[PDB]
């Protein structure tokens, strides 16, 4: 089965996606192409991101098939065939949602994991890389694999940081320490 | 370009406040997708004669009552 | 008019047809599908949106292939009636099935009335 699993409806298409195009072997291709169209798409904002609306006919979807195969010739053809398939099952208007969906099982298959470093603020970038080389280096990162370490910026979390990757934390910080603190010295 | 005018071809030319366009409609309950100002427990003047209240405002398709037969709104 | 569609779906005795054609038979209008037996006549009586209109089945409802035509009357389901109506039995649909012969009648009116 197809590594990272992908719970719910838009998300099983894309593990048919992925899996459909693992046994063609082009799952690069699959993948770029998949970008392209995503992006057309994305940079034709109306009429074609915001005519995605549901209310369109069998035969206007189809239509619509017919101008997003038009726009660029350069399919994979198992992306030609999905784009059928939403069309079919006429929930064509969650587009992206597989496209982002099948980055997220793609880059898997690719070995990239996400990370990400919350703070109070923005931090340093010395400390974003000493905390990427550090986090590279550790066994939580099984290398053939790589990292990218995103912080964000979340005010709520008060200073410190916290690491995230692989749904396992480390979370030391002044905020969750400071709850810590004071629900001890309020026994 | 040609892409582009195609998909202009295909549009709906909807104002989205003040029409709709019905997308169900039976039993005397219809769905009309649009009508996005439409004020809640508004009257909505069905286009071959039916008036109806509009008792739901769902996520995306407005519910529209029927004060009038079935026959008469496809 | 010649609304061609299929039947989309038999589920128990409520057929449900999809009118491929945009234009779509209207609510208590009524549709036949040609049996092998003779004729179905089923009843608009929800639209589904998409051009799938489903529909009450008056006869029997065993034996639709999935995917047989459909032909739209035009109007609710349309009952002899006249001065020669008396002395009949009629089925639901309208024909004599008393066995008299065809029902000599000067108008036939719809089923459906306010």
């Amino acid at each position: 089965p197809p590594p990272v699993r992908l719970f719910g409806v838009e998300g099983t298409y894309a593990t048919a996606l992925y899996q459909a195009a693992a046994k063609n072997s082009s799952i690069d291709a699959a993948f770029q192409s998949l970008q392209k169209v995503e992006s057309t798409v994305k940079k034709n904002p109306k009429l074609g991101h915001l005519l995605l609306n549901p209310a369109l006919s069998l035969k206007d979807r189809n239509s619509v098939i017919d101008a997003i195969v038009e726009t660029h010739k350069n399919l994979d053809g198992y992306v030609v065939n999905l784009l059928k398939v939403l069309s079919e099952n006429n929930r064509l208007g969650c587009f992206e949602k597989i496209a982002s969906d099948f980055g997220v099982l793609n880059d898997a298959h690719n070995g990239l994991l996400k990370g990400t470093v919350t703070s109070a603020e923005p931090l340093d970038p010395k400390s974003f890389k000493r905390i990427e080389k550090a986090l590279s280096a550790s066994k939580l990162v099984g290398q053939g694999k790589s990292l990218k370490l995103e912080n964000v910026v979340k005010p709520e979390i008060k200073g410190g940081l916290i690491v995230e990757l692989g749904d396992k934390t480390v979370d030391l910080s002044i905020s969750t320490k400071i709850q810590k603190l004071n629900k001890v010295l309020e026994d | 370009s040609i892409l582009e005018e195609r998909i202009k071809g295909v549009s709906d030319e909807a104002n989205l406040n003040e029409t709709g366009r019905v997308l169900a409609v039976g039993d005397g309950i219809a769905r009309v997708f649009g009508l996005n100002n439409i004020q809640a427990e508004e009257l909505v003047e069905f286009s071959s004669g039916v008036k109806g209240m509009a008792l739901n405002l769902e996520p995306g398709q407005v519910g529209i009552v029927l004060f009038g037969s079935d026959r008469l709104v496809k | 008019t010649p609304i061609t569609g299929k039947v989309t779906a038999v589920i128990g005795a409520i057929v449900d047809v999809h009118f491929e054609q945009s234009e779509l038979p209207a609510i208590l209008n009524a549709l036949e599908i040609k049996t092998p037996q003779g004729k179905l006549v089923l009843e608009v009586a929800q639209h589904l949106g998409e051009n799938t209109v489903r529909t009450i089945a008056m006869d029997g409802t065993e034996g639709l292939v999935r995917g047989e035509k459909v032909l739209d009357t035009g109007g609710p389901i349309s009952v002899p009636v006249g001065r020669e109506t008396l002395g009949r039995i009629i089925n639901v649909i309208g024909e004599p099935i008393d066995e008299r012969g065809p029902i000599k009648s000067k108008l036939r009116k719809p089923i459906h009335a306010d």
